Parts: structure tokens; C-alpha cells; sequence
């Protein structure tokens, strides 16, 4: 039994804005509740225990409250490094269950991506596979639209995006579309371009390259 | 200071088994209960089990009891988790956590870095490392890490001597069933005749290191 | 389970029973044999005799609030003749002395209470182990709260 339910599931906010995350227990747990911060890929860190006591070495903008069933984690002045996922935990009493989590993300002004394309290496070509790589770098907001063109013909089918997490200083993202054809298909074509539409871009930006420069 | 070093992770055939380890240091290990907490990829945190300081009481999850066995050597300052009859739902990064104050019912005050456990009847593949070399104000280069299984690989640059402007991207599962990565760095359009860049890649599952020039 | 014909019970608390002290017999090293029975949450005596009765309870909390809460633990006899009830064993405990760390920081506090003694009881007498604040109990680990008797 026991359900730890945190609302909201996601939130965006402005640096400096104060942020509020809530936790409701399906049965009272006194103050046996802790908040954990977890940054992308990293190990989670304890922020608050006993509902309200800041862990030593944890910035004081963080605060907690509540006894019984309803609890509240508060960041009085959101910060670029505060970008993480936060989890409440019950600790009375096993099982020591965690809320589903809450992602925290940021304001910042719009930021156009810097686009770079990379041609496959020779060791790659040697192998029999060819991989062209368009990089969009340090943009904001998250939503972009890469487009791969060959000889100005759209190439749909052999590409894959991947996006970093919101950076902890600049609060931006970076993204990577990737083209992969059989070396054979790599050679039915001469000019390789990747077009990129972002909001920080007035107009789509292409970065082409001729196969064999 | 407090360190919780995990080990034991890796690929494993479903039905088989694994013994995770967690080596503690920097605190009198004998005075604390410990916890295991897993995190399936993209999914959230999920408590797994706990053990008191003297091993006298043990709790597991409305989800295991019969399969896993938390244990503890205090002379070796170590926490163990023996997992048995593994299925894909056990595939997750496993953390050990030191409790805050004695009892199992206390906050998880310090965590290890995790150790991933991948349940699959596949097989490890070392990665093919290629250079993302710059084009012909600011310019960009990086390592394309290709065709590996299972996760993780770790990319460092000049063995640590380069941390800024670095972006190691989330791994992508290809239609091949294999992964591919790339990390990239943005560097001064100048400091290039004067400097050449190295991307230090570790795949511990396949037991392969590859340093690389771009 | 078990040789010895001496009526016995060592019972243990239900952790998954919020808001009260419930005694579980169907567990671990828990006992309940030779005629003793657990019924309206009370230990029931099968024979006239001398009986050692004991109980321990373990209270806990983090930090201190409203000036004062006092914890107590008692063993009552409710009798087949004396259809009424009386304390055989009692104890009160005071944790955190108002303190209210309103500066900051809330520490774990734990307060155990032990009751033991020998009593003469009659067939069908019902023994009762009670506390005032069940919500301050520690349900987290094994040998922590329990209630036992044995015929001598």
C-alpha cells in the first residue's frame, strides 16, 4: 500500500522565479518524508529530510514543509543549476517508496542554434557504412526541426535525433541528427546538406558539403 | 570522505543471476543501515531493499522478496545484492545508499554512482570510434562512438583536461539493436594548429578503451 | 511448533496496521500455544496459575512540537469474575522536553518502554497491552514491539 503522489509532473520557470512542488501521501507519514534531487545521469542527492530540515551543504533557497499527508518542496529563487528531477520519499515504515518525480526546467531568452555538419571519416567509409552528422549547438527553446537533403532531394528514412539535457549554466540544449546509409547509397549522391529550422532562426539554415573535399 | 563504490553490473541472460557490490569508505560502515534503490532507464526511482546495521532485519519490495538477497560484510565494509531469476523488469541502474541515522527507516543520505544491469540474451559489442573532425568565430569537433552494446560508454576529453563546451549526447538505440553516441566540443577557431584533441572512451562491458585523435 | 505443555504467547505488532497496536501471532519467532489465544486483540488465559507477563513498546519521532506529549504503555487484566479492568503494569515516558528546535533541525528521537512482572491469573482472564499514542510507534524493524506471557 501507500501512494506517494507529487504534482506537478513537469514545470518550466524563470531563473529567479520561485518554484513549488507538492507531495500527497495516501496515508499519514508524520514528517518521515525526504526530498531528493537528481540531475541527468548523476546519483540523487538528499535535499530535505524530516519534511523541513535542509541537508548540510544544501543551498538555503530550498525549503520544505508539511506533516501527515501533504508536503511542499520550495525553491525560493530558481537557478540554472537547479535543473533536475525531484523525488519525495516515505521513510517510516517500509516500503520506502518514492513519488513519481517532477522534472524542473527553465526560462531563458530564445537562442538560435549554431549548425555544424560533419562528413564521414575514411575508416568509416573503409568499413562500408557512412554517417553524416548535423550538430545544432547551444539553442533554446528545445523544439527544432532538422531536415536532411541529398542533391536537394529530401532524404527521409535513415536519420536519428538525440538531445542533451538542459545545460546547467547556459540553460540551453544541443541536438544531433544523424544520417546513415550503406556506403553504396552514400555514393549514389554527391551533395549532402542538412537544413535546420529553429525559432531563433529567421529562416532555415542549411550546411552542405560536397563528397570529396 | 563518504564514498559508495558500486560494481558487479553488466549484461546477463534472462533467468541467470548477478551479484552487485558496494564498497563503503569514509564513515563507520558498521553503524548504518543500507539500502538498494534501482532506476530503470527513463523510468523513475524505485526502492528495492534494506538491511540494518547488524543484518538482523531485512525488507524487500512488493515486487521481489523471493529473487533478491541483500547481505553485508562489516569487516570488508561492503553491501551486497544477489539477484536471481532475472527478467527485463530488473534491467536498471542500481544504487546503494547510506542511511542518515542508524535505522533502516531513515533518509538516504548518500548514494553510490550506480551500476547498470542489462538483462538481455544479446551479447556485448565493443564500439567503433570515429572522428567528427571540423569543417575546412567558433568551431566544433567530436567523437562519434558507434555500434556498441550494452550501455554505458563514457567519453572523456584529453583525460579530463577538457570539460567545457563538451556535450556527450544520450545514447540512441539503432534498428541494428546496437547503440551509438557522440560527444562534441566547441573550441577556439585558432587553438588548433597549436593543439590536437583526444576523446577517451571507456566501454567496460566489452572491456575496451580507445583514445582517439581529431 | 512447539514441545513444552506450558501455555505461552510471544506476540508481535502489525506494521501494516496504521493507527493502532495490533498483535500478530502468525509470524517469525512469535508464539501462541497450549491453550492461550489472541482474540479481541487481548491475550487469553487457559488456566489458573502464575504467569510472567511482559511487553515492550518502542516510540519514535523527529523533533518536538506542541510543548508536550507523554507516551504511556500498560498491561491490563480484565477478569472473568471482576468483569472490570485494572493495570498490572504501567509506565509513562516523556521524550523531547518542549524543546521545539524552532531555530532549525529536527532530530530522530526514540523512547522504548519495558513492562514485566509475575501475576496470578484465573482461567479466562483477558490480558491487554495498550498505548495512548499508537501513531508514535516504530513499525520499521523486528524485535521492537511485542507482548508475551508464560505459565510457570
Amino acid at each position: 500500500d501507500i501512494q506517494m503522489t507529487q504534482s506537478p509532473s513537469s514545470l518550466s520557470a524563470s531563473v529567479g522565479d520561485r518554484v513549488t512542488i507538492t507531495c500527497r501521501a495516501s496515508q499519514g507519514i508524520r514528517n518521515y518524508l525526504a526530498w531528493y534531487q537528481q540531475k541527468p545521469g548523476k546519483a540523487p542527492k538528499l535535499l530535505i529530510y524530516a519534511a523541513s530540515t535542509l541537508q548540510s551543504g544544501v543551498p538555503s533557497r530550498f525549503s520544505g514543509s508539511g506533516s501527515g499527508t501533504d508536503f511542499t518542496l520550495t525553491i525560493s529563487s530558481l537557478q540554472p543549476e537547479d535543473v533536475a528531477t525531484y523525488y519525495c520519499q516515505r521513510y517510516n515504515r517500509a516500503p520506502y517508496t518514492f513519488g513519481q518525480g517532477t522534472k524542473v526546467e527553465i526560462k531563458r531568452t530564445v537562442a538560435a542554434p549554431s549548425v555544424f555538419i560533419f562528413p564521414p571519416s575514411d575508416e568509416q567509409l573503409k568499413s562500408g557504412t557512412a554517417s553524416v552528422v548535423c550538430l545544432l549547438n547551444n539553442f533554446y527553446p528545445r523544439e527544432a526541426k532538422v531536415q536532411w537533403k541529398v542533391d536537394n532531394a529530401l532524404q527521409s528514412g535513415n536519420s536519428q535525433e538525440s538531445v542533451t539535457e538542459q545545460d546547467s549554466k547556459d540553460s540551453t540544449y544541443s541536438l544531433s541528427s544523424t544520417l546513415t546509409l550503406s556506403k553504396a547509397d552514400y555514393e549514389k549522391h554527391k551533395v549532402y546538406a542538412c537544413e535546420v529550422t529553429h525559432q531563433g532562426l529567421s529562416s532555415p539554415v542549411t550546411k552542405s558539403f560536397n563528397r570529396g573535399e | 570522505e563518504v564514498q559508495l563504490v558500486e560494481s558487479g553490473g553488466g549484461l546477463v541472460q534472462p533467468g541467470r543471476s548477478l551479484r552487485l557490490s558496494c564498497a563503503a569508505s569514509g564513515f563507520t560502515f558498521d553503524d548504518y543501515a543500507m539500502h538498494w534503490v534501482r532506476q530503470a532507464p527513463g523510468k523513475g526511482l524505485e526502492w528495492v531493499s534494506a538491511i540494518t546495521w547488524n543484518s538482523g532485519h531485512i525488507d524487500y519490495a512488493d515486487s521481489v522478496e523471493g529473487r533478491f538477497t541483500i547481505s553485508r560484510d562489516n569487516a570488508k565494509n561492503s553491501l551486497y545484492l544477489d539477484m536471481n531469476s532475472l527478467r527485463a523488469e530488473d534491467t536498471a541502474v542500481y544504487y546503494c545508499a547510506k542511511v542518515s541515522y542508524l535505522s533502516t527507516a531513515s533518509s538516504l543520505d548518500y548514494w553510490g554512482q550506480g551500476t547498470l544491469v542489462t538483462v538481455s540474451s544479446a551479447s556485448t559489442k565493443g564500439p567503433s570510434v570515429f572522428p567528427l573532425a571540423p569543417s575546412s568565430g567558433t568551431a566544433a569537433l567530436g567523437c562519434l562512438v558507434k555500434d556498441y552494446f550494452p550501455e554505458p560508454v563514457t567519453v572523456s576529453w584529453n583525460s579530463g583536461a577538457l570539460t567545457s563546451g563538451v556535450h556527450t549526447f544520450p545514447a540512441v538505440l539503432q534498428s541494428s539493436g546496437l547503440y551509438s553516441l557522440s560527444s562534441v566540443v566547441t573550441v577556439p577557431s585558432s587553438s588548433l594548429g597549436t593543439q590536437t584533441y583526444i576523446c577517451n572512451v571507456n566501454h567496460k562491458p566489452s572491456n575496451t578503451k580507445v583514445d582517439k585523435k581529431i | 511448533r512447539t514441545p513444552s505443555d506450558k501455555p505461552v504467547a510471544h506476540v508481535v505488532a502489525n506494521p501494516q496496521a496504521e493507527g493502532q497496536l495490533q498483535w500478530l501471532n502468525d509470524r517469525a519467532n512469535a508464539l501462541l500455544a497450549n491453550g492461550v489465544e489472541l482474540r479481541d486483540n487481548q491475550l487469553v488465559v487457559p488456566s489458573e496459575g502464575l504467569y510472567l507477563i511482559y511487553s515492550q513498546v518502542l516510540f519514535k519521532g523527529q523533533g518536538c512540537p506542541s510543548t508536550h506529549v507523554l507516551l504511556t504503555h500498560t498491561i491490563s487484566r480484565i477478569a472473568v469474575s471482576y468483569q472490570t479492568k485494572v493495570n498490572l503494569l504501567s509506565a509513562i515516558k516523556s521524550p523531547c522536553q518542549r524543546e521545539t528546535p524552532e531555530g532549525a533541525e529536527a532530530k530522530p528521537w526514540y523512547e522504548p518502554i519495558y513492562l514485566g512482572g509475575v501475576f496470578q491469573l484465573e482461567k479466562g482472564d483477558r490480558l491487554s497491552a495498550e498505548i495512548n499514542r499508537p501513531d508514535y510507534l516504530d513499525f520499521a524493524e523486528s524485535g521492537q514491539v511485542y507482548f508475551g506471557i508464560i505459565a510457570l
